[PDB]
């Protein structure tokens, strides 16, 4: 356990709010 | 600062754990409040968990009722939210003025419709990192020139997320634009360590991209973190808000914390809980102590030993409360909740015991598990 690393795919891909009253 | 994100971290509430008992009853919904009133009280942009939110997979109605009182009061209000969504959440409702967003995973206490989809539906917590083959998305914010990609993995039975990750079946998908300049937060709710090798999640199968690791499911507060020199992130493993065993991981004093984060820099702050009904526990060898002769009828001498700690254990609990307050032991001040106290006693070598309940009546009105205040074993 101690020996793998990073296991699994490493893939890419493509005020602030609205409320007023 | 305009460019600091500031996200209170937590994990591990359980509302509801110990509703029904007459001294505890009321611990969860205290603490988890807390947590929601320091985020407020401190003024920061987001709240994230680490999943366990309720104890029970069907809350009762007093505990979900609590939970979403205190989300409403301490949530909602009037301060602008100044994280921009770049890639539904809350805040940007029309309808709902969310000045606090919380952000939640789920754990293994929170399993079609869970208690956090319900959270979710009243716009009061953001329930993310759903884990329906996985795919780990993440949620992208922005304050000033800081960006922020915000990942969770909610809880998987810990033998199926390590066969997943064995057989390559873990997918992490990472933003194409502004490559380089997100800070990647991943939040987690699993085993850090277990005596199987396939019944945790190991440090080094995570993706060495990450920066910062949020680790629920383990109760202990070790609030500092770890960094990992292989992956090159820093583990932060906040603890529960509440004791929810009598176990040497639930005494470290319980924090939650302040992550700021300005670029690829971090700053994490920790805040003592003053809510947390203070736990103390000591393990005791009798035959390490001298006082006691082995191999004699000797439970006289054991009584005032165990006697002499579990006083012991009670000055330190309220002295424990009293730090934690900044208040001292004086009329015009509260007095300190009724402690946890907990000897595990190992009677090796000849030594008398005596029956758990009735040396545990020996603190009634003193100690708040007045039933289990000693376990005695043999190594
Ligand atoms: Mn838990
Ligand atoms: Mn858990």
């Amino acid at each position: 356990n101690r020996r793998l690393r990073n296991l699994g795919s490493v893939e890419y891909i493509r005020n602030f709010k609205k409320f007023q009253k | 600062n305009e460019n600091t994100i500031r996200i209170l971290i937590s994990s591990d509430p359980h509302v509801g754990y110990g509703e029904k008992d007459p001294v505890r009853g009321n611990d969860s919904f205290v603490s988890f409040n807390e947590i929601l009133e320091i985020a407020r009280e401190r003024d920061v942009d987001m709240i994230l968990l680490g999943g366990d939110i309720f104890h029970d997979n069907k809350p009762s109605r007093k505990a979900l009722y609590q939970a979403l009182r205190s989300l409403r009061l301490n949530c909602l209000g009037d301060k602008p939210c100044e994280l921009e969504l770049l890639s539904n959440i809350n805040y940007l409702d029309p309808n709902i003025n969310v000045a606090i967003p919380v952000f939640s995973i789920h754990g293994n206490h929170d399993d079609r419709y869970s208690a956090l989809d319900i959270l979710q539906v009243t716009g009061l917590v953001n329930y993310f990192g759903r884990v329906p083959n996985i795919v780990v998305s993440p949620i992208l914010l922005q304050k000033g020139f800081t960006k922020l990609a915000l990942y969770g993995i909610s809880n998987v039975r810990d033998e199926r997320l390590y066969h997943s990750f064995r057989e390559n079946k873990v997918k992490f998908l990472r933003p194409d634009l502004y490559r380089d300049e997100w800070f990647n937060l991943l939040t987690v709710h699993q085993n850090h360590s277990a005596h199987t090798p396939t019944s945790y999640l190991p440090e080094s199968f995570i993706q060495d991209f990450y920066d910062f690791v949020l680790w629920g499911h383990e109760h202990e507060c070790l609030i500092d973190g770890s960094y990992n020199p292989t992956q090159k992130f820093t583990v932060v493993q906040p603890g529960s808000t509440i004791a929810t065993s009598l176990s040497p991981g639930e005494t470290a004093p319980k924090h939650c914390g302040i992550l700021n984060i300005t670029g690829k820099d971090f700053h994490l702050e920790k805040i003592r809980l003053r809510t947390v009904r203070p736990f103390i526990m000591k393990d005791i060898i009798l035959s390490e102590v001298s006082s006691i002769p082995p191999m004699v009828e000797n439970k006289k001498e054991v009584l005032t030993y165990l006697i002499s700690k579990v006083e012991e254990a009670i000055t330190e609990a309220n002295a424990q409360w009293y730090e934690a307050q900044g208040t001292v032991p004086v009329v015009e001040n509260e007095k300190p909740p009724l402690p946890l106290i907990r000897l595990r006693v190992d009677y090796t070598g000849g030594y008398q015991t005596e029956n758990p309940q009735r040396f545990s009546n020996r603190f009634v009105g003193r100690v708040a598990n007045a039933t289990d205040v000693v376990q005695f074993y043999l190594k």
